[PDB]
């Protein structure tokens, strides 16, 4: 019964087929690789509030 | 005419100071002439 190990080693190539099968079976996702470089947050502006355009006559 | 006004009020405790100015646009203007004599009373133009 020693030939079990010999047979498994010799026939091990079929695991490539098994890998292809499980690859086809598995669902897939992916990445949108993130950007670095938010090193400078930006404020709005120097903003001053005032009454609008008065309509004089 | 443009009328300004400032005030404050309460809003969940946080005293809010508010400042506003009101005006009008699309105003109609009526011209009434009661009489033409110097003594007569007249309004050349009143807004509505």
């Amino acid at each position: 019964a020693s030939l079990i190990y010999r047979q498994l080693l010799t026939n091990s190539y079929s695991v490539d087929l098994y890998d292809e099968i499980e690859q086809i079976g598995s669902g897939k996702t992916q990445n949108v690789t993130i950007n670095p470089g938010p090193f400078a947050q930006t404020r709005y502006a120097p903003v001053n509030w005032d009454h609008g355009e008065i309509n004089d006559s | 005419k443009a009328a300004n006004y400032q005030y404050n009020y309460l809003r969940d405790g946080e005293q809010v100071t508010a400042h506003t100015t009101c005006s009008v646009n699309g105003v109609n203007n009526f011209s009434y002439n009661g009489g033409f004599l110097p003594t007569d009373f007249g309004i050349s133009r009143y807004e509505v």
